[PDB]
C-alpha cells in the first residue's frame, strides 16, 4: 500500500518558479529514492532527476542542473521539486516515482501548464458543407472551439442523441491557448432539413455556447 | 547516454495473441554491483504508468502472470502469452543503471482490424471567424485504419507547413478506427491573398493522397 501523492495542477506564467509535492505513504520514506520525470506531449518520458531523502544525495539530469531543484523533508514524508523561470517548453505531466531497483511505484502526475493568458472563453466556429459541393449520403458537420484558456471544455451534439458518430479532437496548447474540435457525421435526410447544434461549454469562464449549423455557402 | 531503442512503435494485435517487444541499449546495463537494472511499464490513456517487469525477468508484485521478461547485452524483451483487453496502453522500458536514466520512446500495443481508409473533409474559415480577422481551414480524416496518416496543406498549389495544427483520436472503443483533426491557421489578409486550398491524406489504404479542396472565390 506504498502510495504518493502528489499536488495538484498548476497553471503559472511565463518566468515563474512553481513547486510540485509528492507525499510518499506505505513505506519507509529514507529508504528509497524520489524520481522526477517529465512527460511532455510528443516527446515520450525524460527523467529530471533523483534525490535520497535523508542523506544529502541526489542525481540531476545534467540539462535541468540551474533549472530543477529536488528537496526532501523527512518528517513530513514529502518530496519537493522547485522548476524556476518556466517556459513553454515546460508545460508537460510531472511524476514523482519511488526509485531504488525499478521505478515500482508512480504519483498521479502534476500538470503545469505555462501561459501568459487571462482565462477566455473559447470563440466556437461551425464546420459546415458550402463552396457549391453536393453533399453524400452522409454530412460531416464539426465545431472549432479556438483560443480558450484553461483547458477542459466540453462539446454535447444536440444534447447527446447522436449514438456516436461524434469524434473529439484532443486540445492542443499553442502559444498559450488551447484548440480543440468536434466532429459529427449525420444522414443528409437529417440535415439541413433538421436542427443540429453543438453546445460548448467552458467551466472555467462560466460561459456556453450553442451554435447551430447551417450550409456555408449553396449547396 | 543511452539511448533505449524500443519496437515496434505500434504493435497492432487480435486479443489472445501473443505479443512481443524489444528493447535494445546503446550499451551494456550490467551495474558494477552486478545487478542489471532494466525494467517495463505499461501507462494507460490518462493514467500514470505502472511497473511490469523490474530487473529484466522479474515479474512485479500483482502484475499477470501472461507478463514475462528475458534478455542480456543490448537484447531485452517482454513477452504477453495472450494479449488480453486490460493490456492495451502503451509500453515503455527503462535503464536504472547509467546516470540519466532514459526511457524507450514506447509502443503502442492496440487492436488489429481491417485497413480503412480516411473520410475526408475539408472546411473555409467561417463567416463569424474572418469578422474577427483570422482565418483557420479545417480538414477533418475520420475513421481511419492503421493510425499512420500524413497531412499535407497546399495554398494555390504550395505546400504549406507553418500554421498548422494536428490532433489525434485514441483508438475508437468500437470501431477500432482511428480519425484526426487538421487546421491551418493564418490571417484573414494571407486567406484573402489565394484561392485554392487543399488537404491531402497519404494513408497505407493509397499509394496515391486522397485530396480535398476548395476555392476561396467560390465559397
Ligand atoms: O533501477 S532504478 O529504480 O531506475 C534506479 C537504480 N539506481 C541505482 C543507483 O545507484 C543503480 O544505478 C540503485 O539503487
Amino acid at each position: 500500500r506504498v502510495q504518493l501523492l502528489e499536488s495538484g495542477a498548476e497553471l503559472m506564467k511565463p518566468g515563474a518558479s512553481v513547486q510540485i509535492s509528492c507525499k510518499a505513504t506505505g513505506y519507509t520514506f529514507s529508504f528509497y529514492w524520489i524520481e522526477w520525470v517529465k512527460e511532455r506531449p510528443g516527446h515520450g518520458l525524460e527523467w529530471i532527476g533523483e534525490i535520497l531523502p535523508g542523506s544529502g544525495r541526489t542525481n540531476y539530469r545534467e540539462k535541468f542542473k540551474g533549472k530543477a531543484t529536488f528537496t526532501a523533508d523527512t518528517s513530513s514524508n514529502t518530496a519537493y521539486m522547485q522548476l524556476s523561470s518556466l517556459t513553454s517548453e515546460d508545460s508537460a505531466v510531472y511524476y514523482c516515482t519511488r526509485g531504488y531497483s525499478s521505478m515500482d511505484y508512480w504519483g498521479q502526475g502534476t500538470s503545469v501548464t505555462v501561459s501568459a493568458a487571462k482565462t477566455t472563453p473559447p470563440s466556437v466556429y461551425p464546420l459546415a458543407p458550402g463552396c457549391g459541393d453536393t453533399t453524400g449520403s452522409s454530412v460531416t458537420l464539426g465545431c472549432l472551439v479556438k483560443g480558450y484558456f484553461p483547458e477542459s471544455v466540453t462539446v454535447t451534439w444536440n444534447s447527446g442523441s447522436l449514438s456516436s458518430s461524434v469524434h473529439t479532437f484532443p486540445a492542443l496548447l499553442q502559444s498559450g491557448l488551447y484548440t480543440m474540435s468536434s466532429s459529427v457525421t449525420v444522414p443528409s435526410s437529417t440535415w439541413p432539413s433538421q436542427t443540429v447544434t453543438c453546445s460548448v461549454a467552458h467551466p472555467a469562464s462560466s460561459t456556453t455556447v450553442d451554435k447551430k449549423l447551417e450550409p456555408s455557402g449553396p449547396i | 547516454e543511452l539511448v533505449m531503442t524500443q519496437s515496434p512503435l505500434s504493435l497492432p494485435v487480435s486479443l489472445g495473441d501473443q505479443a512481443s517487444i524489444s528493447c535494445r541499449p546503446s550499451q551494456s546495463l550490467v551495474h558494477s554491483n552486478g545487478n542489471t537494472y532494466l525494467h517495463w511499464y505499461l501507462q494507460k490513456p490518462g493514467q500514470s504508468p505502472k511497473l511490469l517487469i523490474y530487473r529484466v525477468s522479474n515479474r512485479f508484485s500483482g502484475v499477470p502472470d501472461r507478463f514475462s521478461g528475458s534478455g542480456s547485452g543490448t537484447a531485452f524483451t517482454l513477452k504477453i502469452s495472450r494479449v488480453e483487453a486490460e493490456d492495451l496502453g502503451v509500453y515503455f522500458c527503462s535503464q536504472g543503471t547509467h546516470v540519466p536514466y532514459t526511457f524507450g520512446g514506447g509502443t503502442k500495443l492496440e487492436l488489429k482490424r481491417a485497413d480503412a481508409a480516411p473520410t475526408v473533409s475539408i472546411f473555409p474559415p467561417s463567416s463569424e471567424q474572418l469578422t474577427s480577422g483570422g482565418a483557420s481551414v479545417v480538414c477533418f480524416l475520420n475513421n481511419f485504419y492503421p493510425k499512420d496518416i500524413n497531412v499535407k496543406w497546399k495554398i494555390d498549389g504550395s505546400e504549406r507547413q507553418n500554421g498548422v495544427l494536428n490532433s489525434w483520436t485514441d483508438q475508437d472503443s468500437k470501431d477500432s478506427t482511428y480519425s484526426m483533426s487538421s487546421t491551418l491557421t493564418l490571417t484573414k489578409d494571407e486567406y484573402e491573398r489565394h484561392n485554392s486550398y487543399t488537404c491531402e491524406a497519404t494513408h497505407k489504404t493509397s499509394t496515391s493522397p486522397i485530396v480535398k479542396s476548395f476555392n476561396r472565390n467560390e465559397c
